[PDB]
RNA sequence: ACUCCGCCGGCACCUUAUGAGAAAUCAAAGUUUUUGGGUUCCGGGGGGAGUAUGGUCGCAAGGCUGAAACUUAAAGGAAGGAGCG
């Protein structure tokens, strides 16, 4: 039984596409298979702003962000809940969700 | 100078932006638009949408009994004219949602076999119109230019989603059907006002 | 499709449905075949013999002025040239290919091209052999074909 | 007693439909099974083909229902077939009755070679498909007989059909489509259109536009 | 309550027949029909 | 159809669809069958109409309504109607 | 490549038939097609056709009216006797009342049922009902 | 448009006019010649009147060029 | 460079059945008992077995070609309105 249009990948009209290493694991997985999330957040969590703030030595100074982008595996993406198992009707909807 | 019975009907569909479709046109939609604008929306040629009236009213006269007529709306806009269409026509009006198995299901009280059927909107109107199919009714339809012509006998070329345009649509199609009674005068003119047909928010 | 590939182009020239020529062009046929041969005696194929009359002398069709193709008339003065223009190319482009193989021998994609070229010469000859438009015993040989052509 | 509930069940009530040829002139549904006890009642003979227990699995066992095929027919060109599903034997064969009446439908009838004598083939060659099973039939010459399986036979014999060749492909031994598929193309024999089917249509009123007011009437 | 809707009729029509907005296309779809003389018609 | 001597051997003659000319079948549920009323000077309906036959085949296709329009279309010049 | 001009006219007429189309577009054309469906308008299976000189090859619009159930080649085109084409009539025909196979024979192109008076045998072309 | 809403033998000018030029009923050439010495609408070569491209010659603003 | 209309060619996707199918599903896997456009390769219950043997290629690993005796009743595929069920 064949479970997806696309065979779990992204691959049209080209035969070989080369791998990359999962994030957590470091498990080859191709590129246009891994489940990929790219990750933008301030390099000071939340929970630290105000007193980083306070102890600012500079009368204006924007906080830098942490970009980070993330390649799983299969495994790994559903293990860590990046993705969930969904209904065979709900495998259809490529639009990410709220 | 005097105007025809179709210029002035063309000229209160143009007040009623009944000329005005959607975006995207239907491949079987195509043979009613006239043209496309800059802005992207197809303009209805209102005089063939004018003789689709016509046609359809030939169809709605030739019904001996007017109560197996059935118009009905789906969306809030067209539950006001399909009311006042019926009230004036004799047809029999369901405003609201359709309940499955009306025409099919013999055993249930709301059990019905119209012989014709008027709906507002293939789109929003897709259950009665399915439904339709499975009892040799024919079906009567204002159309937009993206609306999907399945099942659709008489498709009438217009926009189907203002409130005027709704309006106007059931006051000029009344007017045709008792016209072709002989219940009421000819011409352009109706003692009835349109105002009466347009939606009346809470 | 293509002979030798997957393509599935279609752009080619489209014919007038008037074979005649146009009221405006006043050169007569023997004119025409007057410039053909003096185009030909300079070296040029009937390929770009067309193509300067088309481009240069507002002459569409040569065969609606003169009634004859370009390759005929220049039959008829002994200007046609021993091996056919098309077969000419192809093994020109043989000859550039086994140039260019000698001193790459890794590249192993003009080698596989070089097949196909050297296919599509073999299938043109036979045609030609069998018309008459090459001698007999005409054969392609990779080691004297560079002294042929060029 | 019977108070019908749609239309046609009135028309048939009251007397002014009197052949089922008027019904599939004009391709009306029929709802009611007392319709056709109407007008082709006394003429009708029913016959179980097969009882059919299926199975659902269960968390305390397995929950058996019963499956029966029934076929009616005049032998006269009219024949129907019907499946119901019942948790008790004589309601599931009861149900398939209603249903095979339901589902009566035309059967044309022609000939092999000359036209003497009433129609004893099918006119033309016709195959109906159900699942896997495609069921054939070829005109054959009078006293042929039906050459065909018992399933089919059955049908053919039932529908008015005396001598007709037969041919099969696909799992017949699954019973509801072989008994389907033979059913399929006997209502195909009215689908094809032949030359003396050329003639232009003249079109007739339906029931419901011929007798309106005796509709229009509520009944009482 | 049937007077909330049907006796609530104001002393104007909102279908104003004069002072017709319309667009360059639609009144090329009017001259189609050679009704270019309508009175309420004009361009924005 | 006919036998050798004349008489009719059919059960009934089924419709044939105005717009594709196909059979109309028993069960062909989403078949239908409409009139045109005819009108006169006046434009009053005169009890006369012209009946067109659909086949559930065409109208699944949705070409209903394009057939249907051009029948009247040439239906309408030649009985006078307009 | 194109190996049957007129396997593709009598496919593009038959898909064009079950489509209920009243017009079809045949290209390339050739005599043998224009005289296969002269047989077919004969019997009263097409309308009227109309030939189109583009210069090349021709081209053909042909009108139908509804009454044509299929219409197809056989291939390869085999020898046909006159005493097998009642053989031929039992394998392709839908009963022995319509339905016509079209023969290619020394005196023209014909059906089956012409072939037997003129007591002439052929090749295969196609059928039609 | 739909199939039966159109002649196959005498399609709208404006139609014929988009579509490929070697699918119309008819083929026809969308090139022509124009005077400026007659000049090719597509002309590979180069006259500095005109500069060939990938499809109709680049002609110069300077001269004005008829067509015939 | 961007915006709008269209043509040819390409990788695909979305909706739909008037189609097909055991179904999953497929705009081709459609135009098939209403069976025939052209052509190459290739399958005939499950195992034994890609094994034995012979030949051939390879430095080797192995590749290509390729059985039988015998054994077995299954192995395997999909899973009022809607679905062949
Ligand atoms: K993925
Ligand atoms: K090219
Ligand atoms: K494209
Ligand atoms: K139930
Ligand atoms: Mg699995
Ligand atoms: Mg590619
Ligand atoms: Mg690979
Ligand atoms: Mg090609
Ligand atoms: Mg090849
Ligand atoms: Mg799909
Ligand atoms: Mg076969
Ligand atoms: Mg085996
Ligand atoms: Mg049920
Ligand atoms: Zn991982």
């Amino acid at each position: 039984t064949f479970k997806r249009r696309n065979g779990g990948r992204n691959k049209h009209g080209r035969g070989h596409v080369k791998f990359i290493r999962c994030s957590n694991c470091g498990k080859c997985c191709p590129k246009d298979k891994a489940i990929k999330r790219f990750l933008v957040r301030n390099i000071v969590e939340q929970a630290a702003v105000r007193d980083v703030q306070e102890a600012c030595a500079f009368e204006l100074y924007t906080l830098p962000k942490l970009y980070l982008k993330m390649q799983y595996c299969v495994s790994c993406a559903i293990h860590s809940k990046v993705v969930r198992v969904r209904s065979r009707t709900d495998r259809r909807v490529r639009e990410p969700p709220q | 100078r005097t105007l025809s019975t179709k210029e002035a009907d063309i000229q209160m569909m143009l007040a009623a932006e009944v000329h005005l479709g959607t975006k995207n046109c239907d491949f079987q939609m195509e043979r009613y638009a006239f043209k496309r604008r800059n802005d992207g929306i197809y303009i209805i040629n209102l005089g063939k949408t004018w003789e689709k009236l016509q046609m359809a009213a030939r169809v709605i006269v030739a019904i001996e009994n007017p109560q197996d007529i059935i118009v009905q709306s789906a969306r809030p806009y067209g539950q006001r004219a399909v009311l006042k269409f019926a009230q004036y026509t004799g047809a029999h009006a369901i405003a609201g949602r359709h309940t499955p198995g009306t025409f099919t299901n013999q055993l249930q009280t709301s059990y019905s076999e119209p012989r014709l059927l008027i709906l507002t909107d293939p789109r929003t109107d897709h259950q009665p119109i399915k439904e339709a199919a499975l009892g040799n009714i024919p079906t009567i339809a204002f159309c937009d230019t993206d609306s999907p012509m399945r099942y659709v006998d008489i498709g009438i070329p217009a926009n189907n989603k203002g409130k005027h345009s709704i309006g106007v649509l059931f006051w000029i199609l009344a007017r045709m059907v008792l016209q072709m009674r002989g219940a009421i005068n000819q011409g352009p003119k109706w003692d009835v006002m349109v105002d009466l047909f347009f939606y009346r928010e809470p | 499709g293509r002979m030798h590939s997957r393509g599935k182009g279609i752009s080619a020239s489209a014919l007038p449905y008037k074979r005649t020529p146009p009221s405006w062009l006043k050169i007569s046929a023997p004119d025409v075949e007057d410039n053909i041969c003096k185009f030909a005696k300079k070296g040029l194929t009937p390929s770009q013999i067309g193509v300067i009359l088309r481009d240069s002398h507002g002459i569409a069709q040569v065969k609606s002025v003169t009634g004859s193709k370009i390759l005929r008339i220049l039959k008829a003065h002994g200007l046609a040239p021993e091996i056919p223009e098309d077969l000419y190319h192809l093994i020109k482009k043989a000859v550039a290919i086994r140039k260019h193989l000698e001193r790459n021998r890794k590249d192993k994609d003009s080698k596989f091209r070089l097949i196909l070229v050297e296919s599509r010469i073999h299938r043109l000859a036979r045609y030609y052999k069998k018309t008459k438009k090459l001698p007999p015993v005409w054969k392609y040989e990779s080691t004297t074909a560079s002294t042929l052509v060029a | 007693k019977w108070v019908p509930v749609t239309k046609l069940g009135r028309l048939v009530k009251d007397g002014k439909i009197r052949s089922l040829e008027q019904i599939y002139l004009h391709s009306l549904p029929i709802k009611e099974f007392q319709i056709i006890d109407t007008l082709i009642g006394p003429s009708l003979k029913d016959e179980v083909m097969k009882i059919m227990p299926v199975q659902k699995q269960t968390r305390a066992g397995q929950r058996t229902r019963f499956k029966a095929f029934v076929v009616v027919g005049d032998g006269n060109g009219h024949v129907g077939l019907g499946v119901k599903c019942s948790k008790e034997v004589a309601t599931a064969i009861r149900g398939g009755i209603i249903l095979a009446k339901l589902s009566v439908i035309p059967v044309r009838r022609g000939y092999w070679g000359n036209k003497i004598g009433k129609p004893h083939t099918v006119p033309c060659k016709v195959t109906g498909k159900c699942g896997s099973v495609t069921v054939r039939m070829v005109p054959a010459p009078r006293g042929a007989g039906i050459v065909a399986a018992r399933v089919p036979k059955k049908v053919l014999q039932f529908a008015g059909i005396e001598d007709v060749f037969t041919s099969s492909r696909g799992s017949t031994k699954t019973l509801g489509n072989f008994v389907k598929a033979t059913f399929d193309c006997l209502m195909k024999t009215y689908g094809f259109l032949t030359p003396d089917f050329w003639k232009e249509t003249r079109f007739t009123k339906s029931p419901f536009q011929e007798y309106f007011d005796i509709l229009a009437k509520p009944a009482n | 309550e049937r007077e909330r809707r049907m006796d609530f009729v104001p002393e104007e029509s909102a279908i104003k027949t004069d002072l017709i907005e319309v667009d360059k296309e639609t009144l090329d779809m009017l001259s189609a029909l050679g009704m270019s003389d309508l009175p309420g018609v004009v361009k924005q | 159809m006919q036998n050798d001597e004349g008489q009719n051997m059919d059960l009934y003659i089924p419709r044939k669809c105005s717009a594709t000319n196909r059979l109309i079948t028993s069960k062909d549920h989403a078949s239908v069958q409409l009139n045109v009323g005819h009108l006169d000077e006046s434009g009053v309906y005169t009890g006369q109409f012209t009946t067109y036959a659909l086949c559930g085949f065409i109208r699944a296709q949705g070409d209903a309504d394009s057939a249907m329009d051009r029948l009247w279309q040439k239906k309408k010049a030649e009985v006078g109607q307009q | 490549v194109r190996v049957s001009v007129l396997n593709d006219a009598l496919k593009s007429m038959y898909n064009a038939e079950k489509a209920g189309k009243a017009q079809v577009e045949l290209r390339p054309s050739s005599k043998v097609i224009i005289k296969f469906l002269i047989v077919m308008q004969k019997h009263g299976y097409i309308g009227d056709f109309q030939y189109v000189d583009d210069h090349r090859v021709g081209k053909i619009v042909v009108e139908l009216n509804g009454r044509l159930n299929k219409c197809g080649v056989i291939s390869p085109r085999f020898d046909v006797g006159v005493a097998t084409i009642e053989g031929w009539t039992a394998r392709l025909l839908p009963s022995r009342q319509f339905g016509y196979i079209v023969l290619t024979t020394s005196a023209g192109i014909m059906d089956h049922e012409e072939a037997r008076r003129k007591n002439v045998g052929g090749k295969v072309l196609g059928f039609f009902y | 448009v739909l199939p039966n809403d159109v002649d196959l033998l005498n399609p709208p000018a404006e139609h014929e006019k988009k579509k490929h030029k070697l699918k119309r009923l008819v083929q026809s050439p969308n090139s022509f010649f124009m005077d400026v010495t007659t000049v090719f609408s597509h002309s590979q070569t180069v006259v500095v009147l005109c500069q060939p491209t990938g499809g109709r010659a680049r002609l110069i603003e300077g001269c004005s060029f008829r067509r015939k």
